[PDB]
């Protein structure tokens, strides 16, 4: 029997228990979690691995959930995640140089032995906050899901304790012994006999790599008259450069505690610790929303590279989804049939919803070689009778869309949209926090109640509108940045119940610019009639009709995952250069429809970029600009007045 | 962070009287929480969506204090529809002079002021303590509405849009009923059936949710 003191854990039997499972584990959880051609799930990984030399691995919870002779070990590895980590660092190298045995190599062997492991448990069990943790439930492994505020920099660590003795020309080393140095005061007898005659010297030694990340917790459940909260935490070497700013994160790691000095002056603490959090690893994307564009973070993806941390960036794909894809591209029905997808809780709406995918899509993102950037964002607006699903529309694109914030009515104001100057809690020290509009560089941006926003914010826009580029010149601050998110907002008419004998672009109570400068807009007056408002009122009905639309299936739509899929495929593989024979018809168009100004055309030709991105076409078309030209004027709805 | 006095509130009720004085702040503040239950703000630190999961309850009075039988309320109320569409409900309360009510008002209003006791009706209401444990039981279910129900209550929304639309587009007229009209009323058909503690909507509540729509503003033709 082999047993740690105040702990129920095996060396030897977990690492056989380890390697049984490791070698019997053929997709179980498809078998006992539920009904769902492969073999030996986990084994490819490490067959794989070797030839590459990475020293790091993932793991699930419900394969050992699934797996008959890991259900104790599920528990263990809970309640002792660093522990058992330990244990299994040499219980892979254990299985790496057991299944070497089978096979004859080249000679690679100068590398394994000097190597080292690791693992990221990252899908685990759910965790409810921070609410949940009383002191109880301390140092254990937990999951959250939260987004990124600030970020600090490089905290370095003692390492190895270099020392210098003051004569006979010797060095010395000693190491950290539970992140403590005791400096040996002595001189080395034999040659020396000075017991306290040595030196200290920084930089000879070693450091560790620490970092330090405010972060907003998001939970799905919270009790009556909860507030949002902010957490530190810690991360270490080799995680540096993954988290920041404008992600959404699903994340794991160990809750725990420490105490705090009183002073700079002695050592008197304070009864109270301050918690903290230590990672474990970091889920960077998910299921429900696309990702990040690819070509914006070309920079950080080659730093990953050189740095040999893979953390998952972009999603991955297969070759038999992939030929799906393009099945389903074949079909003409798509134009309609994504319409009808995006939200089939709703009326038709389809110009609307259309224009909302288009804008998904994005567009085109050019740039010169050094004057010059052109990126893929069209400004829309909306407009109409209020009591409709405008508000519905935009919180679905604000939950769909990864990185974007809700802004509501004249509660903002320019300081708290662009930079902004605080003092932290802790260090108190003069840091920075990011603003809204630069949080969501890349994706969405929401606005409700566009009008009655103050002036002094509705000023702030007219450079964001054109080169998505905020300045700043305040205290200690002298900085352009990007801010490359998109713009989507409502807007409420002028007075009310509206003025049909009236020119619309004077009955909204906003100057003329401002509303020609966006790219387009939608109109939703009502026009009260059957035909249009039974069939609405049982498509809303037979939403409640069942205890959740799951019926509404029908009608032909799409799931939300392969759809999604498409997108973010199709939005990071093609770039379609502009084509000759469209020129023809986008001219006349723009002419005829001047009869209102400029930025029209960028609107049409970004658009019908968008439309050409979507059937996968690597180049447009001159059927685009027909399709644009009409959607713009059926938006405008020009045949009225 | 410590929010405001919608904030405090959550999953609950609150209240609010002079809404007309209010500020603008309040009014987008408001219009946002009506419909969506979140608030947004973009001042400092705080760059919250924060969950608000309130009910509204406001009162004001008119431009000119008493009502202005010749002129429209779509006139004579100072807030916009564009806001007070999300209003689900509304009630019209102006007082023109009758010698009958008057005679058993001034009584109950004498009686309640010789001693707090209300008038002694054969009736006893009851505790706020056993109405909010009422309440709370009610608040349980969760009931379902069949077609025989969903299919009379699109007639009745079509007939109100058109007639609304067509018809009241004069004195006495207030806008258009909507989509989140036949939600609201929807809702109350369910708040109804809750009431009633059954899984199920009968077609005998729609009847009561137009005739109280309808009777809202009876007042506003005498
Ligand atoms: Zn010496």
């Amino acid at each position: 029997l082999r047993i740690i003191w105040g702990t129920n854990v095996s060396i030897q039997e977990c690492t056989t228990n380890f390697r049984n499972f490791l070698m019997s584990f053929k997709y179980k959880f498809r078998k006992i979690l539920d009904e769902r051609d492969e073999e030996l799930y986990y084994i490819k990984q490490l067959n794989e691995m070797r030839e590459l030399g990475t020293s790091n691995l993932n793991l699930d919870a419900r394969n050992l959930l699934a797996y008959k002779q890991t259900e104790d070990l599920y528990h263990q590895l809970l309640n002792y995640p660093q522990e058992v980590i330990s244990i299994m660092d040499q219980t892979i190298k254990d299985c790496m140089v057991s299944l070497i045995v089978d096979n004859n190599l080249d000679y690679d062997l100068d590398e394994i032995e000097t190597k080292f492991y690791k693992v990221r448990p990252y899908n685990v069990g759910s965790c409810k906050g921070m609410r949940e943790l009383n002191p109880n439930d301390i140092d254990k492994l937990i999951n959250l899901k939260g987004l990124v505020l600030r970020s600090t920099p490089v905290i370095p660590d003692m390492k190895v304790a270099f020392f210098k003795c003051n004569v006979c020309d010797h060095t010395m080393a000693v190491e950290i012994d539970r992140g403590v140095i005791q400096e040996p005061a002595r001189c080395e007898r034999i040659d020396c006999n000075e017991p306290n005659s040595m030196s200290l010297i920084h930089n000879r030694c070693s450091f560790a790599d620490k970092q330090v990340i405010k972060l907003q917790e998001t939970p799905d459940f919270v009790p009556d008259g909860q507030t949002p909260h902010s957490i530190s935490l810690c991360v270490y070497d080799e995680l540096v450069d993954s988290c920041r700013a404008g992600d959404r994160i699903e994340v794991t790691g160990t809750f725990r505690s420490i105490p705090i000095r009183a002073n700079s002056r002695q050592r008197v603490l304070k009864s109270l610790y301050k918690t903290y959090v230590d990672v474990v690893h970091v889920k960077k994307v998910s299921d429900k929303r696309l990702d990040v564009d690819t070509s914006t973070i070309e920079q950080e993806l080659m730093q990953n590279k050189v740095d040999h941390n893979e953390v998952e960036e972009v999603r991955q794909i297969t070759d038999q989804d992939l030929a799906k894809i393009r099945e389903v591209a074949a079909r003409e029905d798509l134009y309609s049939l994504l319409a009808r997808s995006i939200a089939p809780s709703i009326y038709e709406l389809e110009d609307v919803k259309k224009g909302i995918l288009l804008q998904l899509f994005g567009g085109t993102n050019k740039t010169f070689t050094k004057g010059g950037r052109y990126r893929g964002d069209i400004n829309i607006l909306l407009c109409g009778d209020p009591s409709t699903s405008k508000s519905q529309i935009l919180q679905y694109v604000h939950k769909i869309t990864p990185r974007g914030v809700y802004t509501s009515g004249k509660g903002s104001s320019a300081v708290g949209l662009t930079a902004y100057i605080t003092r932290d809690v802790d260090t108190k020290q003069l840091v920075l926090e990011s603003g809204a509009l630069v949080l969501s560089d890349g994706g969405v941006c929401c606005i409700d109640e566009f009008d009655k926003m103050s002036d002094s914010t509705r000023s702030v826009l007219h450079e964001v509108m054109e080169q998505q580029t905020i300045s700043i010149a305040k205290a200690g601050i002298i900085t352009t940045l990007n801010a490359r998110s998109s713009i989507l907002a409502s807007a409420n008419p002028i007075g009310s119940r509206y003025n049909p004998n009236l020119p619309v672009t004077e009955n909204i109570d906003l100057p003329p610019p401002l509303l020609s400068r966006f790219d387009l807009v939608y109109l939703v007056l009502d026009k009260v009639d059957e035909k249009n408002d039974r069939e609405l009122a049982k498509h809303l009905t037979n939403l409640y009709l069942e205890d959740k639309p799951e019926h509404i299936s029908q009608d032909d739509v799409l799931p939300v995952e392969f759809l999604t899929m498409y997108i973010s495929y199709a939005k990071e593989h093609i770039h379609p250069i502009i084509t000759e024979a469209a020129k023809t018809e986008l001219v006349r168009a723009y002419v005829g429809m001047r009869k209102a100004t400029t930025r029209q055309l960028e609107s049409m030709i970004r658009l019908a970029e968008a439309h050409a991105k979507m059937k996968l076409k690597n180049v447009v078309e001159l059927e685009d600009v027909q399709e644009a030209v009409r959607l713009i004027r059926s938006a405008i709805k020009d045949y009225a007045t | 962070l410590e929010g405001g006095a919608l904030v405090l509130a959550d999953n609950g009720i609150c209240c609010i009287d002079e809404f007309d004085k209010m500020d603008e702040s309040d009014r987008t503040a408001i219009h946002e929480v009506m419909e969506q239950q979140t608030i947004s703000i973009s001042k400092a630190g705080i760059n919250t969506t924060l969950n608000a999961r309130t009910s509204i309850l406001a009162a004001a009075n008119p431009l000119y204090g008493r009502y202005n039988p010749r002129l429209s309320p779509l006139d004579n109320i100072n807030l916009p529809a564009a806001l007070l569409s999300r209003f689900d409900i509304l009630f019209l309360m102006l007082d023109i002079p009758s010698r009958d009510d008057d005679e058993k008002l001034a009584e109950h209003v004498t009686y309640v002021h010789m001693h707090n006791k209300q008038p002694d009706l054969d009736f006893t209401p009851v505790e706020p303590s056993k109405m909010r444990e009422y309440i709370a039981y009610a608040k349980t279910k969760r009931p379902v509405m069949s077609e025989a129900v969903n299919d009379y209550v699109v007639q009745a929304y079509i007939r109100l849009r058109q007639d609304s639309k067509r018809e009241m587009d004069s004195k006495f007229s207030f806008g258009q009923a909507t989509p989140r009209t036949l939600l609201g009323i929807i809702r109350l058909s369910q708040a109804l059936a809750k009431l009633r503690l059954a899984d199920m909507v009968d077609i005998d509540d729609v009847e009561e949710a137009l005739r109280l729509v309808r009777v809202s503003k009876e007042s506003l033709y005498q």
